[PDB]
DNA sequence: AAGGGAAAATAAACAATACATAACAAAACATATAAAAACCA
């Protein structure tokens, strides 16, 4: 053929159809019941979405130890009736069951900080008005998850939200344009309701906002049966990226989940432990195996004023329910270490999970490390930073030339050279221990320690290829670089 | 000497990789059992292999130059430092150059 | 260990670091190895000397710079691998992967795992030596390339029978600084000496200078045929002892610098050679003085420019190396109707001798005033009243003056601003000349112009 | 011919602007393949 200016050989383009859907009943008219029909709504999609199950099961299995503490980590798992949003499961169910039972559309917006329980209530939402609508009280409706993270491209979720809809694999553009003609003339009579959630509005409108005007336009419509349930981090996120005269258009409601109390979250650990506190176990003594009601009958409480300082502490930073969750999690198995090391079960007269298992759990995600990886470097690492703390309070320029930290070094060994350890070490850190080696310009391991604290995140430096006017920032802060070098013994006397 | 040379890295390095990568040739280019057991009671080898490392750094590439490029490279020093920003020409360092030649021979 | 040492002249520390990293055995083998040294520091003599001593340990050599970009030297290293595996195991049965399908670093890794899978018949493991002999001279080099190969050995599998191990050479050492804190083997090829050049050299060269035709022919054809093979061998090892003492302070510790100066100058040796001259080493040196002196190694006037072009590169040497504030007092020679003074002059001189440093910008209309300041008198007076009103004696910029400053321009003998798509038509546009003082001295002295007494009164 | 004295020059501190390049965007230039669409047959 002919000679190609670059070739494309791994190439693999999807089976996905090109014509919308105004194109294929040549009428309105001759449309047909879409509720009645077999390849709409997903009725023969179940085939396949369960074919994955049966790829990661093995035979075998050798009597796996369930301990005291495993049975308290597995019912604090996040994906194990919700207590602390009821105002707004009743903000929701009651805007979603008035559009459902009246063939309406509408759109709710609710946002709110990570980790405060709306993806979870907004599935108990539609879960509770799955078992009305089963129920024959409202009319049947169609449920569409979209994740905005849990999408390759932006424009995916007009492909999702259409093979949900129709079954029918069509590119995102013809996709689109398949919709808009789906909700504002297809007649109410032949569609059904649909309650689409798209999830993590944030990742969808990064670039372009398209995708937000779209899904709350189509739900102004009168023959839409459309309920967005739009769910994001920021409140303002509509009003930024649409503007004030399409937002007051669309007339959306509009919820904030506030983070959780510490009481809220009191009642959420201890809600996720009722079947499991102050309740008796079955342990034999050469297994560790437990079993709820060579055996003795063990029981297991939890401390009270230990979910409390666990529940003070999250709430006052984030408030999130996952980081209280699995701050309990953590605090159950170092408990469990504990009670695995001393009998020694392995793996194949009462317990408790105290204050300081819980504290332990809730100080190891505050606490920083830079304090302690800097003071176990080297002496030449630890010369380094000596160095560069020297040069920000001669100056407090606080980037300081790579060449004004050699010229330091060299100093720093010139003037205490009575000291006992800087003449021992001056012999091993210029000629590097012996003879035949000359005096040189850098200290040995001086590429090394500037590569490690580069490598590490605690030191900046900028590109230049002139390794001597080169500049050096910290990045961690200069107290807790000085309290690290005011540790060790060596150079605080120097 | 061998505690020598671990307290040498507990200083400088503090990885036991790059020992690592020392003692592998000290005992790969051993002929025979009284070479390997020598060779670890002396290590001269590690002070043979820690001057190879550092053999063309900086000291070593200046210490490789010949009479007119290390003329040149003072040179070029000396403009670099009655510069304010450091920086100089080839007409410069050339410049300074002919006038220590000529400084020299007078 | 299982392996042979061959004997590398000045190199015998190398060689035995570099039989005791690579083996045939994976299991005492570095996944990874630098062999760092500068420029003809002899760092592929003794890889390939290494490997041609120990035939049954395999070798793939890639030549990175004759690549260019990342993407043809992953693809390389596809087609070269499964080609050398053909030619090393014919008995397998292998499909042939297309090299060019490799267009990502996980491609590569996914294609070497289809290709190492089909030869798991093989009876024990074997290492085959991926040899990336200049990987510093890729052009579009960057820092984080280097660390994408260091971790290959990690995404490939572990318990195959061909574990491909990397050999990699480098130049320039801060390159190879950067990846310290990897501790990953490095042997390091330092510069040669004085003596060390000059025995590589005179090992290298003697047997070529034997074999040349200009010694061949000479000695039989000047008719004094009284020598041997032992004359024959030491005239050409006297003249490389005599070739580097004389041009080792030029070229430093080179090699190939040496080796273009013994060709250059050896067919003007070998002429200069007559019967008192093979015998005693002295009388030829001073019977061929004349080309250890001097190096040359170069290949009317400079520039074939016009004689406008010529004055106007002169006057943008002098807008742009002489200060604005100064010109007046210079160039000015026409009396005064109306009363006013002329510009003083600098009072004192300046000891930065401003040609050493970088041309400064000037505008384009203080371009053309010291053009026709210093251009020469055009339409001489031709003793005429009736011609002497009508002559306009000083020359105006017509259609010319500006063609050959725009052609100036184009012919990177003019500079401006680099900006892209600079407008010549616009007031911000400034102007400088790049060329150097020894370029506009050869120009003055063809227009008979002295350029030098405008620059003698600021510090020469 | 002397001389006054204003133009010109020098210097130094400071402010305002230009410049070289980094980072990137976008359009021209280029290929690939499944779906539509002609189109013989
Ligand atoms: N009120 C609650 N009652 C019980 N469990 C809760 C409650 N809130 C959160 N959880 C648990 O914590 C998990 C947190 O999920 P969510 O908070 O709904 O996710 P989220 O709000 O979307 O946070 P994102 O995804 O970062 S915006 C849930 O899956 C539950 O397991
Ligand atoms: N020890 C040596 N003994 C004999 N010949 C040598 C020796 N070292 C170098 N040479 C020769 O001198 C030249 C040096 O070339 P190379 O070894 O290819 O240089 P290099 O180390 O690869 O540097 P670069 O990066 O390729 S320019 C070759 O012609 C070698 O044959
Ligand atoms: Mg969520
Ligand atoms: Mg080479």
């Amino acid at each position: 053929p002919v000679i190609r200016k670059f070739t494309k050989k791994n190439v693999a383009r999807a089976k996905k159809k090109y014509t919308p859907f105004s194109k294929r009943f040549k009428s309105i008219a001759a449309i047909p019941d879409l509720t009645s029909l077999p390849e709409f709504y997903g009725n023969s999609s179940e085939l396949m979405a369960s074919r994955f199950e049966n790829k990661l099961k093995t035979t075998q299995k050798h009597q796996i130890v369930e301990t005291i503490f495993s049975k308290v980590k597995k019912q604090l798992n996040s994906s194990y009736y919700l207590p602390a949003r009821e105002n707004e499961f009743a903000s929701i169910y009651l805007s979603a069951y008035s559009a459902i039972e009246s063939d309406s559309a509408t759109t709710i917006y609710v946002a709110g900080t990570p980790g405060v329980g709306k993806t979870l209530t907004v599935r108990e939402v539609v879960k509770e008005l799955l078992s009305s609508s089963a129920q024959r009280e409202i009319p049947d409706f169609l449920y569409v998850e979209i994740n905005g993270l849990k999408m390759v491209k932006p424009t995916d979720c007009y492909e999702t939200l259409w093979n949900k809809v129709s079954g029918e694999r069509l590119t995102w553009a013809a996709s689109m344009e398949s919709l808009e003609f789906y909700f504002k003339r297809v007649p109410k009579n032949k569609k059904k309701t649909i309650v689409v959630l798209l999830d993590e509005l944030d990742a969808m409108v990064t670039k372009s906002q398209d995708i937000m005007y779209n899904f709350f336009n189509w739900t102004t419509y009168e023959n839409a049966k459309l309920i967005v349930i739009a769910v994001a981090n920021t409140m303002d996120l509509p009003e930024r990226q649409l503007g004030n005269k399409i937002t007051s258009r669309i007339g959306f409601t509009r919820i904030m989940f506030t983070g959780y109390t510490h009481e809220e979250l009191k009642n959420i650990i201890d809600l996720r432990l009722k079947g499991l506190n102050d309740s008796f176990f079955y342990v034999d003594t050469k297994t560790g195996n437990a079993i709820l009601i060579d055996v003795r009958k063990v029981r297991l409480r939890m401390s009270a004023d230990a979910i409390e300082i666990a529940s003070r502490k999250v709430a006052s930073v984030s408030g999130d329910a996952r980081r209280a969750l699995k701050v309990c999690k953590r605090a159950a198995e170092i408990a469990e270490k504990h009670y695995m090391a001393k009998h020694g079960y392995g793996y194949d007269g009462v317990q408790t999970v105290h204050i300081t298992h819980v504290m332990k759990a809730l100080n190891e995600t505050l606490n920083s490390h830079v304090i302690t990886f800097m003071t176990r470097l080297s002496f030449t690492a630890k010369l380094f930073i000596y160095a560069l703390l020297n040069l920000m309070k001669k100056n407090g320029s606080q980037e300081q030339e790579l060449g004004d930290i050699v010229d330091e070094i060299k100093l720093l060994i010139e003037v205490n050279g009575s000291n006992k350890f800087v003449m021992e070490i001056a012999k091993t850190l210029f000629q590097q221990g012996s003879d035949n080696i000359s005096e040189q310009l850098r200290i040995i391991s001086w590429d090394f320690v500037l590569n490690q604290l580069l490598d590490a995140g605690i030191l900046f430096k900028q590109t230049m290829k002139n390794d001597r006017i080169c500049c050096v920032k910290l990045n961690i802060s200069v107290e807790e670089a000085k309290r690290a070098m005011n540790e060790d013994e060596t150079l605080r006397n120097l | 000497n061998l505690n020598r040379h671990i307290r040498m890295n507990f200083e400088t390095f503090r990885s036991l990789p790059t020992l690592k990568n020392s003692i592998i040739p000290l005992v790969a280019t051993s002929k025979n059992f009284g070479s390997l057991c020598t060779a670890i009671k002396s290590c001269s080898f590690l002070d043979i292999y820690n001057k190879n490392q550092l053999s063309n750094n900086l000291t070593g590439r200046l210490q490789s130059l010949s009479d007119l490029e290390l003329a040149i490279l003072i040179s070029a020093a000396r403009v670099a430092l009655r510069a304010k920003d450091g920086s100089f020409n080839f007409n410069l360092a050339y410049a300074e150059y002919e006038k220590m030649i000529k400084a020299i021979n007078s | 260990m299982n392996v042979t040492t061959p004997e590398v002249a000045f190199r015998e520390y190398q060689t035995n670091c570099l039989a005791s990293y690579i083996s045939a055995d994976p299991d005492i083998t570095p996944s990874n190895l630098i062999l760092q040294g500068y420029s003809g520091t002899g760092k592929t003599y003794t890889l390939k000397k290494y490997f041609n001593a120990n035939p049954n340990l395999h070798a793939v050599w890639l030549e990175p710079v004759e690549l260019v970009s990342w993407k043809p030297l992953l693809q390389a290293i596809a087609r070269t691998v499964q080609y050398k595996l053909k030619t090393l195991y014919p008995n397998i049965p292998t499909t042939d992967y297309d090299p060019l399908q490799v267009e990502e670093p996980f491609l590569l890794v996914k294609t070497l795992h289809n290709i190492f899978v089909q030869y798991e018949s093989l009876q024990e493991k074997t290492c085959l030596f991926l040899i990336l002999d200049g990987f510093d001279s890729l052009q579009d080099l960057d820092a984080a390339l280097f660390n994408k190969y260091i971790k290959l050995n990690e995404l490939l599998p572990k318990d195959s029978k061909i574990n491909i191990k990397f050999i990699y050479t480098m130049l320039e050492t801060s390159f190879l600084q950067r990846y310290s804190t990897h501790c990953i083997p490095t042997v390091m090829f330092p510069r040669y000496n004085v003596d060390e050049v000059s025995t590589i050299l005179v090992m290298s060269r003697c047997g070529e200078l034997m074999e040349d035709s200009c010694l061949r022919k000479r000695i039989i054809e000047e008719q004094i045929t009284d020598c041997t093979d032992d004359q024959f061998q030491n005239v050409a090892a006297n003249f490389i002892h005599l070739i580097v003492q004389a041009f080792h302070s030029y070229t430093g510790n080179d090699i190939f610098a040496l080796n273009d100066l013994i060709d250059f100058k050896w067919p003007k040796y070998v002429s200069r050679i007559t019967k008192e001259n093979i015998f005693e080493p002295l009388a030829l040196y001073k019977s061929a003085i004349k080309l250890f002196l001097s190096t040359d190694d170069n290949l009317s006037q400079t520039y074939d420019l016009s004689i406008i072009s010529k004055y106007l590169l002169i006057a943008s040497y002098i807008c742009s190396y002489l200060e604005p504030r100064y010109d007046a007092s210079i160039f000015s020679r026409k009396t005064r109707i109306i009363q006013g003074r002329a510009a003083y002059g600098r009072r004192k001189k300046k000891e930065v001798n401003p040609r050493y440093l970088q041309p400064s910008l000037f505008a384009i209309e203080r371009l053309l005033a010291i053009f026709q300041a210093i251009f020469p008198i055009q339409g001489k007076a031709e003793s005429g009243s009736l011609s002497a009103l009508r002559e306009e004696s000083l020359m105006k910029a017509n259609i010319e003056v500006f063609q050959n400053l725009s052609e100036l321009h184009t012919l990177k003998l003019i500079a401006t601003t680099m900006n892209k798509n600079i407008d010549y038509l616009s007031p911000k546009v400034r102007w400088k000349v790049n060329v150097p003082w020894e370029i506009i001295k050869e120009i003055s002295e063809s227009v008979h112009f002295n350029i030098s007494d405008y620059f003698s009164d600021i510090h020469e």
